[PDB]
This record gives C-alpha cells, sequence and structure tokens, in this order.
C-alpha cells in the first residue's frame, strides 16, 4: 500500500500483526489481520479433562476463504517505488497460493480432524505454558506441504 | 446505535440458549457470535453517568474466549459464562441511561453520550447483528429515507382539552347555543344544545359543527361512533369565559339528526360517512370535521309538549351529542398509546436521578405540552430515546 | 399460497440478517435459501392488476446469485444485494393487492388472481420456507 | 439525479477548459472523465417530452471518443469536440424540462419523468462527478437524514396580508381602535391607532400587540427594526369589513413608547430587544410577537392641544407603527428570494407550453397560494423542481 | 483579449496554490502553467499609458522558470516566486487601465490599445488558460453567434424620470386630472388623481393609464407590485409646466379598483395579471403597461361625505396609486445593478486620470445619459470595458 | 490559522469528491494530501472548550490511510472514508467555537483558544493547502502590509441616529427653523423645514446644510440620490429637546432647490455633484457633505396663496428634503451587510453558551455600539472573528 515500513522497537505487548491493523483501512485485509492475531486455544473442561480447541472457522476451511481475498486484493497493488522485475515476480508467486483456494480449504479441513480425533484419547490435562528448548519449524516444509 | 442493539440481541439470547444440558449444535452459532464480541471489546475502556445525580462509573473489558469442544453444555460451562454475561449487561444499562436523558437541539438525531459516540466508529461495526425488532427497522428503514410505519392501539393523539363555545348569549344565561367537547388521549365527545329547542329557527333545523385538526398524519384507523355524549348529559353549572359568573345547563337529550363524518387531508375530502354507526375505517386523514344537527319534534305527547313552550321560560334545554374513538390506527412518526409504556420508561429515569430541565423536551416530560407544540426539532429527539427505551427493555424489564 | 408466505418470510429476514460488518455464520443459512429462491423464480414471467384502478404490470426475473465467500460482509455485498430485495419487495405488494381486491362466491378459498394461481404449481413448491406466524 | 448533474457539470467543464492552444496538461483529467461518459453511454436510446405542448423526441448515442495524444490543442481539436458537446447540451435540456413539468402526490421526491427513471440504474453509476453545488450538496445531506440549510437574501417567507382589527367600533365609525397591518414578502409594518388619545384609558396609555406566525423555521436572521410606518401615514378613506359602507381615517403620528420584540419557538422566548432599533439579529424562531403602546403626552404646546380635545368630535387621529425587515436568514427548506431565479425558471417552463394543472401545484404557480398552505407533500416537489432548475442554468441561461 | 483573461487566472491561482508547506502535487500542474507563460513572454517588451495623466511606462521580460523537484514546498520556493508574481501582476494593472480608458466609433469590439493589439497574435495563444468566470464566458459565446445571458439584481434599467400630465386644466389650477410618476433605477411609481371625485363621470368610474418602454429585452423577471404608491401621498406645491406658476395638490387615498399590468413584446401581451399584488413573474417582455381606475365609493358615513361635494370648492382631492420593482431578471446586454461595482472601476480610472471627453461615451459617464440612448455602437464598447474591469478584479481589488 | 482554514478546504472537497462510482484519476491528487492530513495529525491530542456553558471535549486522532488502488470507486471506499471525515469535521467545529468565543485586548490577531495556539507550530505547516476564499486571501495580504479590499453589498457604516436641530425657536414652538435625521443602515434621509417659508429671509432664499463624518473610508461606491425625504413628509408631534415638553410639526413639501453632494477625504473636495439625480459614483471618501435650500415660489395660483400669509399663524409648514442610499461598495476593515451572514454566526454562539461580557466588545454584540467607537482594538479582534466565521461555514451551514 505503499506506506513506510515501521521500526518495532522489540518491547511492547503489541505484535507486528497487531499494530498493522488500525494502520491500514482496508476491508479485505483488515478482515485477515484481525483473525491472525486474536487467534488462540479456548481453555475448558471435558470429562475431568483440561484440553486446548480452537474456532468453528479453522475446524471447517471457511478462513481460508479470507487469506484468499486478502492476499488476492494485493496481488494488484501496482507497489509503488517497486522495480517491476521484482515486483512481477512477487504478485505471480502468490497467485501460485490465491488459485488453489479449493485445496487449501480442505486440507485444514482434515488437519484440524487428525487434530480433533486423537485428542480423544488423552487423559492428563493438556496444561500450556512455554517450553524451556523448542521444537523447530523450517517454512520450507510448508510449502512443500501447500503446493 | 445499531451496534448497541446488537450487544443487547445476542445478550438477550446468551442467557436464553446458553442453558444446562441443552446441545451443542443448538447453540453452535451463538457462540461464535459471543466469541466475537468480546475480540472486539477488549482493550478498550468507556465512561458513563455525569449528569444530574446519575453517578460516574469507568468500564473495563478483559475476558477470555468460550470452549468450543463441549458435546452437551454441563454447569461448568454454564457458571463460567454467567459471569460475563452479568458484566456486559450492567455495562449496557448505563449506556442506555446515560443515552435517554440527554438531548440536543441542532441535530437530535446523533448520539450525545461519550460511550455512544465512541461506539460508533468502524472498529465496532464488526459486533453488528440482526436487526429485527420494530424500532431498530424503523430506525434503518428512515434513515436511508423510505417509508416507515408505527402501528399502535389507541395512541395518544389528541392533548387534553375541555372547553365550551356559545353562539348567542346574554348576561343572564338563560337562552344559550353553541357546542362542547371534551379531546382527550384518542377519543371525541362533542355535544350540542340549544335552549330553545329551535322554535324559531328556520324550518325548525338547528345546524352543528366541530372541527378537530390533527398533529400528524394517520393511515389505516378503525374507528367507533356512537350517537350519545354520555359525559355531557346530567345538570351541572359551568363558570363564564372569563371566570366571572357561572351558569346553569339542565340537558334533556335528543337523537342527532343528519349526522356526516368527514375525514380530511389537505382540504380533500378522503372518506365520509352519513348517519351510519358502529365501526368505520379511514384510510388516510389529518382532519376530523363533525357535523350534525337538531331538529325540533313535529309531533309530541302530552308529556313531552309541556318541556317545550314556545315563551321565556326554559327549564329543560335541549341537546344533542356524539362519541368518537380510534381504536387502532398506525402512523409514521413515534406517539404514545395503551399498550408499550416507552413513555413510562424515559420518564421514570428522568425523575429518579433528578434531571435539570434542558432546551428541547417540557417540564417534566408532560405528553399534553409535548404533543401540543410537536416540532420537528422534538421529534428526531422523541425517536431518539424511545429507541434507546426500547433496547433496555430486552435486558432489564 | 404457501410459497406467498414463504417470499415474503426470507425477504423480511434478507433486510434484517444482511447487515454491514456481520459475520458470515451468521447468515450462512439464508443465503441458501435466498439463492434457491432466485434459482427457481428465474425465466418466469407474471402480470398483476387490472381491477378497478389499480394498473397492469408485467413482472421479470433474471438475477444472479450472491456470493458466499467472505467472512465477515462488507457494503459491497449489501448494496449489490439491496437492489435484488428491492425488486422482490415490489412484486410481492403487488401480488397482495391483487388478491386482496377479488372474490368468488363458489369456492372462496382457492386462489383468485391470475399470478397466485400460478405460484400454485409444483415447479414453485420448493421455495417453501418456515410457516410460523 | 445524481448522475444527471454529473452530465452537466462536466459539459460546462468541457466548453471551459476545451479551448484552442491551451496545454494537454490543463486537461489531461477531464477528458478522461468525457471519454467515459461516452463510453456508458452510447448503444442506449431515450425519449422525451409529451406532456402539454412540449413535443416528443427520441434521442440516440453513437459517438467516437476523443484523441489524447496532443502537446497543445489546435482547432481540429476543438472543433471536433464542439460537435459533440451540442448534442449531449440540447438533450439535457430536454430532460430538465421533462421533469420540472411533472409531479407526483404519494412520492415527489422520486423521479418522474420516463428518462430520469431511466437514468437512475446502476448501468449509469459511473458517470458521477463530484456534487459541488449548493443544491445538489443538501440533495445529498438531506437524503441521509443530516441537517441542511439554504442561505437566503430576502427570502418570501410572509404570504401577502393587508388587513385591519377593530377593537372598538360603532356605525358612525368616528371613534375607532384597533392595528393596521401588511405583511408582504419579508417586510412586516404594523401601527396601531386610537381616535381619543387615551384621554379615558388608565393612566392614558393604549396597550398594543400583533402576532405573526411563520410557515418554517428560520435561523440566524439578520433584521432591520424602524419607528415608523410609513405605509400608515397619509389621509385615506376604507371599507367596512363586510364591504357594506366605508370610513375615514386622518392621522397624526407620535412615537412608540415601550417596543418589546420577542422572538418565539415552540412558545419559548428565545430572543427579546426592548427599545433598541437598527439592526438586530434572531438565531432561531419561528413566531415574531411585536408589542409598543401609545402614551398621550403630558405636556403640549398651544400647538398641540387643539388637536386632541376632550369631547367627541376627533379631527386627527393618533397613530404609533413599526416596521420590520429580514434582509438574511437561513432557512433548511427551499423558498424562494430576491436573488437567485429559480421560481422564475420554473413557473417560464410551464407558461410557454400550456400545461395543465395537476394534483399538488396551485394553478399558475401562485407563490401566495403555496406558501399559504405548505404542506409536506408540496415540500418534497418544491425541492425536486428547483434542484432540477439549477442543474439547467448551469447550462443554458 | 481571450490571452489577458489567461495571464489574470494563473497569477490569481500561483498566489492562492503556492504557499509555504504545502504538497507538491497539488500545484503539480499550474507549474506546467506558469513556466509556460514565461516561455512565451520572454524577449518581448511592450508600452502602456499616454492618454491623460496616465503615465507612460516600458515592459521588459526576462525571467527564469520554477523549480519542479521538491516533495513540500519551503520558504525559498515561496519567496522566489513572489518576486516574479509581482512583476506580472503590475503589468497586467496597467494593460486593464489602458483598455478601460480608451474608445472607438467604428468597432468598438476590437482591442484598443498598443498591448492588447499586441497581445492578439498566434504567437501569444499557447498561454490560454480554461475561461470558466462569467463575463468571458459570455465574451466566447456572444462571439460565435450563439444566445447569451447575463444575470442581475435590481438592474438599472429605467433612466431618472419624474414628470406629470394634465388630462385636465385650467389656469386656476382647482379643478385637475391626470398621472404622476417617478422611474428611478428598477422602480415604477405611478399615481393618478381626480379633483372632483368622478361626480361627473360615466357610472362615478375614471380610467387611468401609464406605459412605460424599455430599452432592452429582460428575460424571467420577478416582479413585487404593492398598490400604493407612498411617494406621491403628502401635500405638495407643484410648478407648471413652463415653470410659470405653481399649484397645489392636496391628496387622499383610495384603493385602485380594477387593476391590470401587461408585459408586452412587439405589441403581443405575453403575461397578463388583473387584482394580483405581491410576487410575479414575467418570462419575456420589453414593454409595461400598467391599467387602473378610480370608482367613487356609492356608500359613505358622514366623515366621508363631507370630504366630497358637488359644488366647486375642492379641498380634498382623490388619489389612486401602484408601485412595481424588478428584483432580479436576466437580459442579454451589459447593465448596471446593485450588486457588482464594475460600472464603477471604469469610472474612478476616468475621473483619477483626467481624461477627456470621447466621441462615443456621456461626459462623465452618466448612466441616465447613457442608457437614454443606448446606440449599437455603445454597447459594443460598454461590453468591451466591464469585461476588461472584470478581468482586473480579480488581481486588484 | 492558515492550517485551520487548510483542514476545512480538504474535508470540504472530501465529501464532494470522494462520491461512489467516479473514475480514480478524478480524486487522485485530493488523496494525497487526506492521506498527508492523517499522517500529520495521528498521536496528537487536543481539548476546546471551557468557558461559558460550552462543553469540554477532549480529541485523539488515531486513523489509517486510504486506499490507492482502485480504478472506479466502490461502496466499500466510500463507506470507509466517510467514518473518517464525520470525526474531523466535528473536530473543526469545536475549534471553530473556541476561537469565536474568545478576546483580548493586547494583540487580538493572535491565537486565542488553546487548539488554535498548538496548531500555529511547524509541525503541522504540511497540511497547508490552497488559500482561495475571500477572507483567507485578505487575511494573507493583510499580514505582509499589502492592499487588501472588502466588497459589500449595503454596508452596514452608519450607526443608528434619529435626531433634529432647530437653528430658530421659542417656547411656544410657532415658528421655527432647522433639519431632521435618519441615519441608519447604509441609508441616509435628510429634511430641512422653515415655518415662514422664507417671507423674510434675504432674496427669500433659506440654505441647509447636513455633514455626515464616516468611520472608515470607502472606495469605488454606487450611490442613489432621489429628491425627496418620504419619512419626514407626514404630521407628526415631537417631544422637545430635554423631554419637558412636545410641539407640533405639520409639513407641505417644495422642490428642493440648488442640491450640491460632495465627498471629501481630508478636508479634500474628490467628487461633486450638482443638480444631478438618479446614480452617482464616488472614489473615494471619508465625509459626505450634503447642501441644498429652501426657496419661496414667485408666483402662486389662489389655491397655494393662501397656505403661506405674512402674519404669524403659520398652519402649513415649509418642507425641503433629500435621501440618499449607498448600494455597494468596497471597504478595507471588515464590516457587516445585507447579502452575507458572518455577523450572525458569531452573535449566535455567544448568545447560545450564555458568555460573559469581556473586555473588549459591546454587552451582547451590539453593532451600533461596535461602530460608533470602532477602535483599532476591536477591528483586529473583529477580523480574527469573522475569519475563523467563515472558516466554519463552509463546513456546517
Ligand atoms: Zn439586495
Amino acid at each position: 500500500f505503499g506506506m513506510q515500513r515501521m521500526h518495532y522497537r522489540n518491547g511492547d505487548p503489541q505484535t507486528p500483526f497487531q499494530i498493522a491493523e488500525q494502520q491500514i483501512q482496508n476491508f479485505q485485509v483488515a478482515n485477515w489481520l484481525h483473525f491472525v492475531n486474536y487467534n488462540q486455544f479456548r481453555q475448558v473442561v471435558i470429562d475431568g479433562v483440561l484440553n486446548q480447541v480452537l474456532n468453528d472457522n479453522i475446524r471447517n476451511g471457511h478462513v481460508v476463504n479470507q487469506l484468499m481475498e486478502a492476499l488476492m486484493q494485493l496481488s494488484r497493488q501496482q507497489f509503488p517505488t517497486m522495480p517491476v522485475d521484482y515486483k512481477r515476480s512477487i504478485q505471480r508467486g502468490i497467485l501460485l497460493l490465491s488459485n488453489r483456494l479449493g485445496q487449501l480449504v480442505d486440507l485444514t479441513r482434515l488437519l484440524s480432524y487428525n487434530y480433533e480425533t486423537l485428542m480423544a484419547c488423552i487423559t492428563m490435562n493438556m496444561q500450556h505454558v512455554q517450553t524451556l528448548t523448542t521444537e523447530k519449524l523450517q517454512l520450507t516444509s510448508v510449502t512443500s506441504l501447500c503446493m | 446505535m445499531d451496534v448497541l442493539y446488537s450487544l443487547s440481541k445476542t445478550l438477550k439470547d446468551a442467557r436464553d440458549k446458553i442453558v444446562e444440558g441443552t446441545l451443542y449444535s443448538n447453540v453452535s452459532d451463538l457462540i461464535q457470535q459471543f466469541n466475537q464480541m468480546i475480540i472486539t471489546m477488549n482493550g478498550n475502556e468507556f465512561q458513563t453517568g455525569g449528569i444530574g445525580n446519575l453517578p460516574i462509573r469507568n468500564w473495563n473489558f478483559n475476558f477470555g474466549l468460550l470452549g468450543t469442544t463441549l458435546l452437551n453444555l454441563d454447569a461448568n460451562y454454564v457458571e463460567t459464562a454467567r459471569n460475563t454475561i452479568d458484566y456486559f449487561v450492567d455495562f449496557v444499562d448505563n449506556v442506555c441511561m446515560d443515552e435517554m436523558v440527554r438531548e440536543s437541539q441542532r441535530n437530535g438525531i446523533a448520539p450525545q453520550s461519550d460511550s455512544l459516540r465512541k461506539l460508533s466508529a468502524i472498529k465496532f461495526k464488526r459486533i453488528n447483528f440482526d436487526n429485527s425488532s420494530e424500532y431498530i427497522e424503523n430506525w434503518n428503514l428512515q434513515n436511508r429515507r423510505q417509508r416507515t410505519g408505527f402501528t399502535f392501539h389507541k395512541p395518544n393523539i389528541f392533548p387534553y382539552s375541555a372547553s365550551f363555545t356559545l353562539n348567542r348569549s346574554q348576561p343572564a344565561h338563560d337562552n344559550l347555543m353553541g357546542t362542547m367537547w371534551l379531546n382527550a388521549g384518542s377519543e371525541i365527545q362533542v355535544a350540542g344544545f340549544d335552549y330553545s329547542c329551535a322554535i324559531n329557527a328556520p324550518a325548525n333545523i338547528q345546524q352543528f359543527e366541530h372541527i378537530v385538526p390533527l398533529r400528524r398524519v394517520l393511515t389505516t384507523a378503525t374507528i367507533t361512533l356512537l350517537p350519545d355524549a354520555e359525559r355531557f348529559s346530567f345538570p351541572r353549572v359551568i363558570n363564564s369565559a372569563d371566570g366571572a359568573t357561572t351558569w346553569f345547563f339542565n340537558p334533556v337529550i335528543l337523537r342527532p339528526n343528519n349526522v356526516e363524518v368527514e375525514f380530511l387531508l389537505n382540504g380533500q375530502i378522503i372518506n365520509t360517512y352519513q348517519a351510519r354507526f358502529g365501526t368505520i375505517v379511514a384510510r388516510n386523514f389529518d382532519t376530523i370535521r363533525l357535523s350534525f344537527q337538531l331538529m325540533r319534534p313535529p309531533n309530541m305527547t302530552p308529556a313531552v309538549a309541556v318541556l317545550f313552550p314556545n315563551a321565556q321560560p326554559f327549564e329543560h334545554h335541549a341537546t344533542v351529542g356524539l362519541t368518537l374513538r380510534i381504536e387502532s390506527a398506525v402512523c409514521e412518526s413515534v406517539l404514545a398509546d395503551a399498550s408499550e409504556t416507552l413513555l413510562a420508561n424515559v420518564t421514570s429515569v428522568r425523575q429518579e436521578y433528578a434531571i435539570p430541565v434542558g432546551p428541547v423536551f417540557p417540564p417534566g416530560m408532560n405528553w399534553t405540552d409535548l404533543i401540543t407544540n410537536y416540532s420537528p426539532s422534538r421529534e428526531d429527539n422523541l425517536q431518539r430515546v424511545f429507541t434507546v427505551a426500547s433496547i433496555r427493555s430486552m435486558l432489564i424489564k
């Protein structure tokens, strides 16, 4: 949108999605930036077991219908000051993903079901706390899952 | 304003649908609305009250979402949601009382309180829910300039008025002629009298007329017409016009002859009815014109003929009257009626917190003084306050 | 007769539930009804009025479906639906005034106007919605 | 309606900005608007006229785009555009005359002609341009229910009225008392008289009063008040009330004593001025209440004392008057005034084409008959026709 | 002429849009016009003045272009442009005063000064900018023979005239009949009198008439008509026709009976109004014909009957008058009015520099002498000078 | 001050140019201005009100930019911009009412409110837009000491005054001489009288004179001169100088002989006119000097000769008067007039919020008291408040 890049001053309670939300007056993008930051688990018991669950819109693939619109919206942003060589390579790389709507609506429809079915067999509480070490994710593996 | 109704609609449904033991699929779409209320409202802070004896309270929202993982709701899930609903329903009471108490003269249709001005941002528009009530539907149709309509049962369209008119008089007050009337609520009782009983009138017929103009245009009314004024039927003593002396009125009652009721709109006769009593309709009108006449009976038994002599001492005075009553009608502006209590909720808030007299409304919210001079500046304020009083009635009776 | 109530029930709910900024899951079942109205009504043509001073109007339905892909409804989605509702709500006024004005003596419980006799086919029965009044 | 103003705005600018020799960057954004008019309008066909003597014409649009490749415009580029503008400006004249001539009674704010109903589709909405005029800005603010305002210079708010009132009379007409007035345009001249010159009044003071109600509420007026009615100052003979006889009025003029002018709104005193002449203001009012009194002078020279005897023959009658005049005010409904010619354009079209009398407007567009009964059904028609007359005045004077 | 307006339009916009701190995209198209002024004007040299006391000045243009590389304008960019604007705005003042002061009789619509003849070459045509003012738009429509129109508020269409006419007279001057009038500005006050009060007239009715021809044809006028001439209402002494003796006029005033106002065009009745006062319209006319009559009142009280005897001594003379006033109208030639000051700018230049009387205009620019003989040779000069005075009013008030 | 006009100019254009369906190139330069407003205004916070009954409000700006990527604007783009404009246009109303209500005596041309002092930093100077209005152009020319000018229609230059002067008197009040006048608004009506009708004057000629000084220097006026004072033409009774007794004045009216009107500037005669009625001009003046004389007519018919005897009882008094009226003029200081409503907006704010009397302006903003003592300390305050009232009139009528 031609905005100036921001500095974060690594300290606030506000994530970069949370700052970039009331900064943009676009409906198609700020509908998506409002889901993604208030996207968290829900703490509630069944049968004596406290478990962590999610929204309805991830349990079906309905939130991906907004990720389409928002990603598609900016696939036409003329990108001011950007060189047109690097501009066309990044606007076409988004349509690698936005043109796959029906296959990602069903992928997050399957991911939520396998998480839902396997958590029936949990006996201890699903207590949530930040672990000292961390299992590492590579975003190369996510692009390999999506495409 | 549209998001203040949308807060109250899904707090009413949250106390009704989230009950113990119910199936989860019954409330699967309400919880997606109720969680999306909370996400919008967190982090904000509000302030209500300050005028009169209405106390100042500060509001702050930091709540957690509801669980979406049970099959049947249990008593843990109900009791953890009731202590969230009870904080919101206390917030909406103090915003609705903050708005029914304030008024402006330039543009009364705009929000006046500090909290309702802050809720009118585009940040809070995602709380918007269905608008199915009568007053919030007419709030939206009238905001786009489309035709609206409110349905009333016995609407208070007439201001209180009880007076008379003497078309023939003298200081002795023993040979009089004219009409008397009572206009109050939704009922007209007019009665014409003549002491001589048309002994010297041409063809022994005396003509009467009574014209009542309205303040707003009514549509599709159901009107009951009966040929007697029961209020002007007994002997009474009445003061003079300037309160100097008193005069006596001893009636006997004939039947009304040649009755014509007309229903006018910009001087054009829309409907007319000639000697037709009972229930009648009136499709579009703003002026009622009653017409009726007294006729001396040409044949009289000896018990009747003593009552009406030719000479001056008239001890039994002739009287002819009618009675009209509006049962139900459809207007376009807000009014008061006999079924709903929206006027009583507005005055009870102002009387309780000792609110000073402002620039628009009459002192004490007097309905006789408010329908008498029913200006377009008072109409925009009265709709804005009856609509807020309708939102508060869903949560707190 | 049963499908004339079912046209008016989901035009009343369409002006109430399809508002700006609302969540899509609030209106996810109304739009499946409102799209399925339009599919049944396209290609047909009607004619109301003719008695007294009631004027003769001709009706023709060629509309497009509504979108089912947003998360929160915006002002494009509302303003493209209001100019479809306002044509149907003008059609139902002129069918209801055409029927309140006519009468018969043999069997008065049957429909009398030309448009309401045509709506009583089994082609139009899929518009049927709840009957709660 | 919004796209009818947008056709006339960019035909006015096309005759002004597309001139010979001008630089191309001066008109680089107008040509993108003017080409995008043509693309929307091609293939359509229209029909205007049909009522009265207004002839029927058929319109058909098949034009080509303008060139966007010169640096300075030459005489080929101007002369190929003038023969496209001259066809559109003839089309807009016949749509504006087709709409100023028609009227309705149910909903007068809707378009009535066949061409303007067809221009209100969403196909034609891309012709929409800026809305910067006074009447098209108040057309849009009032369509969303926001507060509007029209600024007038000497507004025709008073209907024509010239009459009198006798508070004391006899058939000889030689000892009279009362007021006389002229209300016309934006000027009030009231004058009170007393033939006896308060010789038997209590404390030799006679009280007068004159109350003028308005039809619409005015805002922020500038009013000139002068202590003489120059029209009721000379000897004249006046007929009686029922036209039976005539009576004579020979004035001499004292100064007005104890003048109070009040400016009412729903019976509440907004402003008041006591013995203050010159220029005054009035921020919000709908009723003017003039009050002034005659006082017999206690000391008189011998030339004055002969004029006012104690006995019955009064040959010189006392007179006290005022004069009020509204210079400029701000109303919310449309009116007529002394600066702009929007009323004159409407009547001149109806008189030229011999248009029959319809259901709403008075015969001959009589302004005295139209401001007397200024109903809300006539207000919606009068705004719809003054706004179309304002669009036509940009192209064709 | 078209390029003299185009110099003043982009010097007015250069002082308004080139301000400190503004964004560059607000002025990105003005600077391309202002730089392209300078390129055309460099190398040329001019000479103004020479007539009367107007001094001779020589003009020479050697300036540099403006920078087109900032994002927000700073105080260096403003102060380097103000010392270029202030030399051009001094040049345009001395060309406009050089043209308002000169006149010709053969073809007055051509430029007369030496500088404006030199600006009419095709070298200078690229300075041409938009022509959006009222006088420069009517300069171009009338130059191609298309229909124009100027809108006025109270136009000075009547020359000053105050006289009378005696239809019955004798050297004693005690039994007279006729009319009196004042025509001045945009107002007609005519009053007819009869000393005998129609005692010997047939059916006691005396007919009056007053016909006023105009100089130019007016269109869509708004006219106020009131039934009293307040100027001919008091006792006065008037000289005779040849200034020999004086005669006395003591009026009493009846109401005007049977009033008919007609609006003629080439002898054809366009509009007519019969006993209709207040505001009226007149769509197309060039001659006003007033008609009104005096009627002796058939019934008179004893106070009235003494005023009008049968014999010769008439001490109270009857008088009937009218009053007409044009509020606003649309003409096609230029005139003077009450709102704009274009006549005052022309005479103030000629009076200041002591300019000799030329062949066309009256001495001292007398408007009464100029509208009396308003020849087509004076019309072409008067439009050429009011248009130059309108260009100078944009820069220098 | 310059940035307060620049906020209101691009909020007026944002409601006019950002409409539904318009092409993006029509608004491509406004959005670059409107986005650059928002960037400057974010993070700041303001506070208005506090004096009188004007409430205290706090302002806080945290908004997002507008999109710059569409080809035709849709209803999402309009409705997301209207809820940003409606917060700014509420902010500018409360800054303009905060400044029209305050005043100072040392340097009134400086900003007085807390918000307008904060907007005068160099941080806020990048919001500056074009300055094309009349009052903001004269605000900038006068701030650099260049010559300014305001154009008025009937300017209120004369304070209200109605009095007389007796050059010959006695306690009987039957042989008097002097002048009477009314100066009110923009109109002078002077009338001189002589009871003896110059029977003993040298050469039977009585000389009159009336000198009116102005408060500010007017330039290029258009003046109408008519040879009758219609206000001093009827019989009236007038009090004495100290209010002791009353005296009688019964006029008959001759024509004014040898009229000379002079237009002075520092005692120098700029213009003069001798027996020339109708419309006249006056290029530069600050003092009007009227001169006229009464001449006894040498020849009289027998109806006239009875009116003027040689002895003492004079029952018909001679009267000679004039009438002057300024139609339009150009001043350099601000004034009030009959066309624009800038005085009415200032007083209506002060009357509504019950503002106490400060050190500069008269109580109640009385224009007769303000033009009487029109000091240079009041001139700097009156220009500062009329300019703020002109900014508020663009957004809120
Ligand atoms: Zn005027």
